[PDB]
């Protein structure tokens, strides 16, 4: 099934590549979610501002 | 991976030795549950059902009752798995 | 085969193609264009409105 | 033998007739019990299985035929189709019954739809004006 | 061989993580556990660390880096000449 | 437990597992490789047992009320229903109510 | 498929041939063509049979996403299948799911739509039944028997759909919105949709698309029947709104 | 071999019984802290009774089966790579005259098997002769 | 602690089970054709 | 057309001459292909011999009749290996083929009804001559006396037609109009038998049931569409009277339908799911035709010729069954995908082919057929609706039990898979998908 | 069923996408366990 | 109200198979090397 | 400032998508009118769809002109877009500003 | 050429067109003969008013006629749809610019396609329409319009 | 590498069976596809155009393509024949009945 099988323990230890990759992995998610936050931060609001029916005084 | 006779061997003598309610220093390998493990008729049960767990399936209802000895759990384990050889 | 053997007003049965008109861009070529197909005949042409009779 | 030479015999009417039966199925003598022969019946032919399902039967005996949980010689029940695990048929009794299952759905399905209908009548939104299209002859006033 | 099995000495009940807890909250009852040390290899310790490191092992695997990588393209879109 | 009900049954039953094991191992007729299959009575009384149960059929009350609400009815009730609807619908076709733009199928 | 894996064999195909119909479809964008190509049949009471065939943004983008993905699954099954029996058998299917989802997705017309549809639940039989184990047989058994109730009612459909003259309904929705024909054609569509869309109460299937194996279901909930369901639905706005 | 008998006794009954409810805290507590906390709580309600009257066991079962049966998670704890499995039984494998009509060309991938494979054949059937005498 | 699905084991039920869709889609159907099936072979394709 | 006659009674010899089994079997192959160069018609009667027509009806017809009777030397060789008389079975065949050729051809009503009547013995024989079950006797017995009860009488309606007209070409009658109300009954419900109807479809799963791969091919796909293509030809004159009684026919056919499916789903075993659903598809043609309608009419005549085609490849694979493992039941067969994995695959297309699964000549048919009903009367719908969902329903049943399930343990060796039957099983198949692109001819012929 | 077909088709590959991912996410877990696919046989899987 | 569901079970599931106890058997049938099951998910990854 | 007041009062909530009932009254606000840029010639030719085919239409076709310039990086294209959206949102400042106006309008009359 | 991938789909529809075209004038060109194939022009027939009661000839001949104007008024109805079909076609805005203009045209070639052959079936020779057009004439003389019953 | 067999019925047959189909079909579709390349590029299509007021088409004339041009002229009778046969046969039999 799979070339790795232990008997009650964690995985053997694999190698660093593996290791960078998955951190990698998570690493570019990151990079991209704070790339667009910081890009347009402001989208999360609502783009514009909501005026309000009271505030607007009868001319 | 395949399945060695002599780790399932040492396997089930693992949670043997490990199951405290038998006899602490695991008496001789064919200790019969009624006779010097003292296993109750429902203490009986307790021990098939951890060999379930630790080996991955059900033993049959009927048939933990053959099942008399860990001899013969080794037993059942290889007729399953294909052991003899 | 789509360039020279479509499925004209002599043979029938073949790929009829149908297609609708690019989009303009405000700095082309007859950016206000003009509808072109003038008549109901500019309609299922299919090769009828080039008739050699 | 042919289909002829094995035709079922009309339903036993006394009890030696029972013996032969249960023996021509292979039965036992209180095992064979002929269908009810009212009218519709097959005569006699043993009334077998008919319970919950087949895969109730037992999951890890020694079957001749495990394809349909059977031994070798015995009578296959009229019905071996619909109770077959390949058709109508469980391994468990049900937790409840018909009226639970079809009220616990639909009696939901009735309330939740028609308290939807009557919430359709009053549909909320956002206080906004209407659209504006530019057409012949519409004149909106810009607020100016 | 495809593996290697311990002799079981080393797995005491005694396994410290809340087991010993439970075993008093058991002991409340006072009734017994006898497969509790099977739980031993289960619950040992560097195997999973905490449960709120693992979270923080899985929830943040690659965050430095990517604030990392944020600031030198902050520093490339500042200096490069996009300027604001 | 009857008091041996399942032990009658098991002493016979058991034996023809062995002499099935023996036809499904039977080194001759599987080399003859002719096919077919080990005779098996439940097979040859289910089959003769389902193309034949005429034979069996009374028609009593029963089979009537059966066979009545079966088909019968159902025929009946449908093939009404649909006469009465066309006669409606022809109705008002001959009678010209709907002129030649509101009808439907046109085209069949 | 004699020496090289067929997964490979595939793949490569796979890519290339969505990544030309990624780009075809931003060229639909840049210029925003619909094109409708169309090969008859045969025509009786001015009745005409058509196969078409309509390509617009919205089809050949849907198409290309469905492709790469099916690329990328069969790479995975490459693995996932290392040790089984079938697994030609196996990957064949998978491209006839391909196929098949391309005509039902392209199809501009009832007919066409058909084609692909039960298509769809042709080979989704296939690849549920593969394996040999009885929840298989019921899984894959109820899925099909669910989407033939599907079929149906696209079937009679048509029968409605003969009404305005043709089966390109793309042309006459808006047209002749109010119609009671086109009102109920749109309900047998409308039912056909939820079936395949497995909205409830015929929500019992999608269940049982977990026989088949993880590629299968990879390949049955990414874009697939339940999507092509909905496409179907896209297709048809007028009535609906 | 030997295929057993189906009598059984109210021990079996009521100790499959436990076996049936020791699952059911499966399906509904999972965490093995958890569970072994509420097995053994278990045990101390198949203990404080340990043994009683024939006919306050039968009413035992009338209670325990019901318990089970009301208490039954709705998606039991099925065993993986057993009957009844989510994988169980994926593929089989047909008698092994299919091997036996192979073309010769497909028989000569293997001739050693083949060979070894005659050769068994012939000894299967030294063995069925034996096996009742013919 | 308490187990909020045997607080509400019924509701739990109904709520685990797809709202017993499965049941109603499996059991609560098939049962009527297939009886009528024979039901009517044993009265008219063999019978009547 | 006397071309393909005196090309059939020049392969008669052949039959006396020893060893010509293959050797006829490549000429009627060949001939069917000669038949197929052959191809200008209109609707108007062409190609008028002395007697003899043809036509966009008889045209389709006649190649399926062609084609079907050449692969029946494809599917039967057991009689080569019995040594059964293969003499006696080539000389049924052609005989049978010039039959047909003539009953499709007859352009009047009198010898179209004489050779359709003629037919009544050569299938016989083949049935009788090559049977299996004891129940081949009283199968035989059904067959033909369910045939001749009815049969027979039109023979009056011919000669009453005869007598009020002066002829019996197409062509005359058609220009008249009848309304006895008997003339109508006498001809209609004697075609109904042989259609066969729901409340007649008795004898039709014992005839296929007891009778060889060959009989039950033959039986399934002419017999029935025989009786259709008499139909199509005689309706033309019947349309008053017609329209006044024609409720009670289809709402039968239509309840039919799905009862006999239902009967599909409880059944056990190959043929008579087969046979059961051959009857299915029938009713839906049936239905089709009693509409009248140019949609109906157009259609009846394509779902006939692909129901044809379909019956018949899946009788082949239920003679390869029969003929491994020796049993027609249900119970027995089961999982050969394991052992003739590439011969499912033709199991799953042939039944493809008969739940109407495009590109089909089949599925061509439904489109029409349910066009015209419903346009016919809206009430059908809510029965549309279900006989085609049970119509897949058990032809799923029987693709999957048969091929799905774990092996049978008692099962002794059989040989596998080979050229005959995979070019059997292609060729009733392949021109099923080739059709479609040609329909016109098959499609058009009021 | 509002009428919004842009979203639908843009949701519809967006929904399409990631979920085959997690769909292959499934499969890696499911066979790197022996073939069993109960959520709670499964834990802690990140150091693996 | 579904939104705050998908969040919902979604987490249940993270809690369960993936930082939850192993409610494994003996044999650590784990493994995470095997590339090929990884490159087929990479582009959709990326692109999702 | 919601919408379950209309279930209360189905009266003094206008209600959904109400065309303007008392424009007449120019003693307050909507004294000018709309005014169009973009000629419906040149807007059929931008095929723009009838749905947006309004008085936030000039802008419209000014970015089709973005896209269709530079359209292989549309992410460029970002201050057209910036400027249509703005456009509308003044729109949408006018469609409330409408609902509150004949509200407005409204409330001055009830009782009277 | 102002859009980038515009300005390389050219480059491909170049690509393509450059094989095809450059073939069409190489091997065709200088490999073709000219021949001509020209177009039916059948000869007008007695109808069914002018043949006799018994003149089967005749009768057949009518037929034949009624069939073949059939399928083209048959047709003219197709073609209608196909015209209106590219009108709506045309532009994504432009459905009400030409729909009715264009469509009604096709609204009344169906209702006249349908009053001459609709309400027939098959096996419908030229008699039975005929006299159809007869009993229709009668009833419009006595009743009036199709649609409004009798008095 | 370590194979360890498995149990699978003869693929021969079926190999063989695909074959010969590829086989024979192109045997057949060879001749067939040059007969087609040569008429249509040695020839090709015959060009619609009016009557010749003094002329008169014989009914070979009235297909565009070659290949129909050979077929219709040889081997299938003309409709025009396939007319007459009828009104023949339609006069005898009126009389006759
Ligand atoms: C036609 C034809 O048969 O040509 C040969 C060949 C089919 O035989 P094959 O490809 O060698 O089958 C794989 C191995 O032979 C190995 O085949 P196998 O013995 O492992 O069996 C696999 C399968 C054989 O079929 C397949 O594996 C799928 C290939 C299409 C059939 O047949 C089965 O046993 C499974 C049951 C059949 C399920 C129905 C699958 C077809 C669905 C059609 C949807 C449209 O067809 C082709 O040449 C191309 C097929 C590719 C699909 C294009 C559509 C045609
Ligand atoms: C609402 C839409 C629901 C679609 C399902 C229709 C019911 C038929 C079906 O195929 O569902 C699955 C059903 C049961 O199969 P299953 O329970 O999964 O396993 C066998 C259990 N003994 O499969 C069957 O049992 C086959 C039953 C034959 C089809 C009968 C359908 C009846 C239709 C309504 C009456």
């Amino acid at each position: 099934k799979s070339h790795v099988v232990s008997y009650r323990n964690g995985p053997p230890p694999h190698s660093k590549a593996t290791k960078i990759g998955a951190l990698t992995v998570g690493g570019a998610m990151w990079w991209w979610v704070i790339w667009h936050l910081w890009h347009e931060p402001d989208h999360i609001t609502g783009e514009f501002d909501y005026p309000n029916s009271r505030k607007w005084s009868n001319t | 991976p395949p399945l060695s006779l002599k780790l399932i061997n040492e396997r089930v003598l693992l949670v043997l030795k490990l199951y405290d309610k038998i006899d602490p220093s695991k008496l001789n390998v064919e200790s019969h549950f009624i006779n010097d493990l003292g296993l109750d008729s429902l203490d009986h049960v307790e021990v098939i059902m951890a060999m379930e767990d630790e080996f991955g399936f059900e033993i049959p209802d009927s048939d933990a009752e053959k099942l008399l000895k860990p001899a013969d759990i080794i037993k059942y384990v290889a007729d399953k798995e294909d052991v003899y050889e | 085969y789509f360039k020279y053997n479509q499925n004209d007003w002599t043979r029938k049965g073949g790929w009829r193609v149908i297609h609708s008109r690019k989009q303009c861009v405000p700095g082309d070529e007859g950016y206000p264009k003009v509808s072109d197909r003038s008549a109901p005949s500019d309609y299922a042409a299919r090769g009828f409105n080039e008739s050699p009779l | 033998g042919w289909n002829k030479d094995y035709k079922p015999g009309p339903y036993p009417q006394t009890e030696k007739e029972r013996l032969a039966a249960a023996k021509k199925y292979y039965l036992l003598p209180e095992e064979y019990k002929p269908y009810a022969d009212d009218g519709l019946g097959y005569g006699d032919y043993p009334k077998l299985g008919y319970g919950l399902g087949v895969e109730a039967k037992d999951s890890y005996y020694p079957w001749d035929y495990p394809e349909h949980k059977r031994n070798q010689h015995e009578p296959i029940s009229a019905d071996h189709d619909l109770y077959s695990e390949d058709r109508w048929s469980q391994a468990e009794p049900p937790r409840y019954s018909n009226a639970y299952y079809f009220a616990c759905f639909l009696g939901v399905m009735s309330g939740c739809l028609a308290l939807y209908y009557w919430l359709d009548d009053k549909k909320m939104y956002r206080p906004v004006a209407a659209k504006q299209y530019p057409s012949p002859g519409v004149k909106h006033y810009t607020f100016e | 061989e495809p593996y290697t099995v311990p002799h079981a000495s080393t797995y005491k009940v005694e396994s410290v993580p809340q087991l010993v807890e439970v075993k008093e909250a058991l002991g409340r009852q006072g009734l017994k556990d006898p497969w509790l040390r099977n739980e031993v290899w289960r619950y040992e310790p560097k195997a999973f660390g905490t449960h709120r490191s693992r979270l923080n092992t899985f929830l943040f695997r690659g965050l430095g880096v990517g604030f990392c990588a944020f600031l030198a393209t902050v520093a490339v879109e500042y200096a490069l000449g996009i300027g604001k | 437990e009857e008091q041996e009900f399942i032990k009658r049954k098991h002493e016979a039953t058991l034996k023809l597992r062995q002499e099935f094991l023996k036809q499904s191992s039977n080194p001759y007729r599987h080399a003859t490789g002719e096919g077919g299959t080990v005779f098996d009575a439940g097979l040859a009384r289910f089959q003769a047992m389902r193309v034949s149960n005429y034979e069996h059929f009374k028609p009593t009350g029963k089979s009537f009320r059966t066979g009545l609400f079966a088909v019968v009815l159902p025929i009946a009730l449908y093939a009404w229903a649909l006469k009465a609807e066309r006669d409606g619908r022809e109705e008002k076709y001959r009678t010209g109510q709907v002129a030649y733009k509101d009808r439907q199928f046109k085209f069949i | 498929m004699k020496y090289l894996s067929i997964c490979s064999i595939s793949f490569v195909n796979l890519i290339s041939m969505s990544l030309s119909c990624f780009l075809l479809s931003l060229y639909f964008l840049l210029n925003d063509m619909i094109y409708f190509i169309e090969w008859e049949l045969v025509s009786l009471n001015s009745m005409s049979i058509v196969m078409t065939f309509l390509f617009d943004w919205m089809s050949l983008l849907f198409m290309s996403f469905v492709l790469m993905i099916s690329s990328l699954v069969i790479f995975y099954s490459k693995e996932y299948m290392m040790n089984d029996n079938h697994i030609n058998r196996f990957i064949m299917l998978v491209l006839m799911f391909v196929l098949s989802m391309m005509l039902l997705i392209i199809s501009p017309n009832l007919i066409s739509i058909l084609l692909g549809w039960d298509g769809l639940g042709l080979v989704s039989y296939c690849l549920v039944i593969y394996f040999q184990n009885i929840k298989s047989y019921n899984a894959g058994m109820l899925t099909a028997l669910s989407n033939r109730i599907g079929d149906v009612a696209l079937l009679l459909s048509i029968a409605w759909m003969l009404n305005y003259g043709s089966w390109n309904y793309i042309f006459y929705l808006e047209i002749m919105q109010n119609e009671f024909e086109m009102l109920m054609i749109g309900s047998l569509v409308m039912l056909a949709a939820m079936t395949k869309s497995a909205q409830i109460p015929f929500s019992s299937w999608l269940p049982a698309a977990m026989a088949a194996p993880t590629p299968v279901s990879a390949l049955v909930h990414s874009s697939t029947l339940v999507t092509a369901g909905v496409y179907l639905l896209i297709r048809f706005n007028i009535i609906l709104s | 071999a030997q295929v057993p008998l189906a009598i059984v006794s109210h021990k079996r009954q009521v100790c499959s019984l436990y076996k049936r409810a020791l699952r059911n805290l499966e399906s509904w507590y999972d965490r093995r802290n958890v569970y072994r906390y509420r097995a053994v709580q278990l045990r101390a309600r198949f203990d404080e009774n340990r043994s009683k009257d024939l006919g306050e066991g039968i009413r035992l079962l009338a209670c325990g089966q019901r318990e089970l049966f009301e208490t039954r998670h709705f998606q039991p704890r099925n065993f993986a790579n057993s009957a009844g499995g989510c994988a169980f039984e994926r593929e089989v494998i047909p008698p092994d005259w299919v091997l036996d009509y192979w073309h010769p060309l497909e028989k000569a991938q293997y001739p050693e098997y083949f060979a070894k494979r005659e050769q068994r054949k012939k000894e299967f059937v030294t063995w069925w002769e034996k096996q009742y005498g013919k | 602690f308490l187990n909020k699905s045997l607080f509400m084991y019924n509701l739990s039920t109904f709520l685990g089970s797809m709202w017993f869709m499965p049941y109603i889609s499996t059991y609560g159907m098939i049962f009527y054709p297939l009886n009528y099936g024979q039901l009517v072979v044993k009265s008219f394709d063999q019978g009547w | 057309m006397l071309k393909i006659i005196f090309f059939l009674l020049f392969l008669i010899p052949f039959c006396f001459i020893n060893n010509m089994y293959w050797m006829v079997q490549i000429m009627m192959f060949f001939i069917s292909f000669i038949f197929l160069l052959m191809n200008n018609f209109m609707n108007y009667w062409s190609e008028i011999s002395y007697f003899l027509g043809c036509d966009m009806l008889s045209y389709g017809l006649i190649l399926l009749s062609l084609w079907i009777c050449s692969l029946m030397l494809l599917a039967s060789e057991m009689i080569n290996k019995h040594n059964n008389y293969k003499n006696l079975f080539l000389l049924n065949i052609i005989i049978l083929l010039l039959l047909l050729i003539l009953t499709f051809s007859s352009m009047s009503l009198f010898m179209f009804y004489l050779f359709f009547e003629s037919s009544l013995i050569p299938t016989l024989f083949l049935i009788l001559g090559w049977g299996y079950q004891p129940e081949r006797l009283q199968a035989g017995l059904y067959l033909l006396f369910y045939t001749l009860l009815v049969s027979l009488p039109m023979l009056i309606g011919i000669f009453y037609l005869m007598n009020k007209i002066g002829s019996m070409n197409f062509y005359l009658m058609n220009n008249f109009m009848f309304n006895y109300d008997l003339l109508y009954f006498c001809l209609l419900c004697a075609f109904l038998v042989k259609m066969p109807m729901f409340l007649v479809h008795l004898w039709l799963p014992k005839a296929h049931v007891e009778a060889p791969v060959s009989g039950s091919m033959i039986l399934a796909g002419i017999m029935l569409k025989l009786g259709g293509y008499g139909m199509l030809r005689v309706i033309s004159f019947l349309q008053l009277m017609n329209l006044k009684y024609s409720f009670v026919w289809i709402s039968i056919s239509l309840v039919g339908g799905v009862l006999v499916s239902l009967v599909c789903l409880r059944q056990t075993d190959l043929k008579a799911l087969i046979a059961y659903s051959s009857v299915a598809h029938m009713g839906i043609v049936l239905s089709g035709l009693l509409t009248m309608t140019y949609w109906g009419l157009c259609g009846s005549y394509t779902l006939m010729i692909a129901h044809g085609l379909c019956s018949s490849g899946l009788f082949c694979l239920a003679n390869v069954s029969y003929e491994r493992l020796g049993s027609r039941s249900m119970l027995i067969n089961k999982g050969l995908l394991n052992f003739m994995p590439s011969m499912t695959l033709w199991w799953f297309l042939l039944s493809s082919a008969n739940m109407a699964a495009p590109p089909t000549l089949n599925l061509l048919g439904e489109i029409y057929l349910l066009n015209s009903i419903v346009s016919w009367s809206w009430i059908s719908m809510i029965l549309l609706s279900f006989l085609s969902f049970f119509s897949a329903a058990y032809t799923l049943y029987l693709y999957s039990f048969s091929q799905h399930g774990k092996l049978f343990s008692g099962v002794y060796s059989f040989s596998s898979g080979k050229i005959r039957e995979y070019l059997l099983m292609l060729l009733h198949w392949l021109p099923l998908n080739l059709l479609i692109l040609k329909s016109e001819s098959f499609m058009l012929w009021l | 069923s509002m009428g919004f077909l842009k979203l639908a088709m843009f949701h519809l590959l967006t929904h399409a996408l990631f979920k085959a991912l997690l769909f292959m996410c499934a499969g890696a877990i499911i066979h790197n366990m022996n073939n069993s696919q109960d959520i709670r046989l499964m834990g802690g899987l990140s150091i693996h | 109200f579904s939104t705050g569901l998908t969040v919902s079970y979604s987490f249940r599931l993270v809690y369960y198979s993936m930082t939850g106890d192993l409610n494994c058997g003996s044999l650590n049938m784990l493994n995470d090397e095997s590339w090929i099951m990884l490159r087929g998910m990479m582009g959709l990854l990326i692109m999702s | 400032g919601n919408a379950l007041t209309h279930y209360m009062k189905p009266d003094v909530m206008p209600g959904p998508d109400v065309v303007p009932t008392f424009d007449p009254l120019l003693g307050f606000k909507s004294r000018k009118e709309r005014v169009m840029i973009a000629t419906q010639e040149e807007m059929e030719s931008a095929k723009l769809p009838l749905e947006f085919r309004d008085y936030c239409a000039h802008l419209a076709i000014a970015y089709q002109a973005c896209r269709s310039d530079t359209f292989p990086f549309v992410y460029k294209c970002a201050h057209q877009k910036h400027e249509y959206l703005t456009c509308e949102y003044e729109d949408y400042v006018l469609r409330m500003k409408e609902f509150e106006r004949e509200r407005r309008l409204l409330e001055r009359q009830k009782r009277l | 050429p102002r859009s980038p991938m515009a300005s390389f789909a050219e480059s491909v529809l170049n690509v393509i067109d450059g094989p095809i075209t450059w073939f069409r004038e190489s091997i065709v060109e200088p490999n073709q003969q000219k021949q001509n194939w020209y177009h039916q022009r059948f000869r007008r027939v007695p109808t069914i008013d002018q043949c006799y009661t018994d003149d089967a000839v005749c009768r057949f001949e009518a037929d034949q006629q009624f069939r073949r104007d059939r399928m083209v008024d048959n047709e003219i109805v197709n073609i209608l749809r196909q015209r209106f079909e590219d009108c709506t076609l045309y532009e994504a805005p432009d459905h009400m610019v030409k729909c009715r203009p264009l469509m009604d045209q096709y609204e009344k070639a169906t209702e006249n396609w349908f009053i001459k052959y609709g309400d027939l079936g098959g096996y419908a020779n030229a008699k039975t329409a005929y006299m159809k057009q007869k009993h229709r004439l009668i009833w419009e003389r006595r009743h009036g319009p199709v649609g409004s019953g009798m008095k | 590498g370590h194979h360890q067999m498995i149990i699978k019925p003869s693929r021969f047959q079926w190999d063989k069976f695909k074959d010969l189909l590829h086989f024979y079909v192109m045997l057949g579709v060879i001749p067939v596809t040059a007969l087609v390349l040569y008429a249509n590029i040695f020839v090709g299509p015959a060009q619609l155009a009016e009557i010749p007021e003094g002329y008169e088409p014989k009914h070979w004339e009235y297909e565009k393509h070659p290949i129909s041009r050979f077929i219709s002229r040889y081997i299938l009778n003309s409709d025009q024949q396939n007319y007459e046969k009828s009104l023949h046969y339609l006069y005898e039999e009126n009389e006759k009945a």
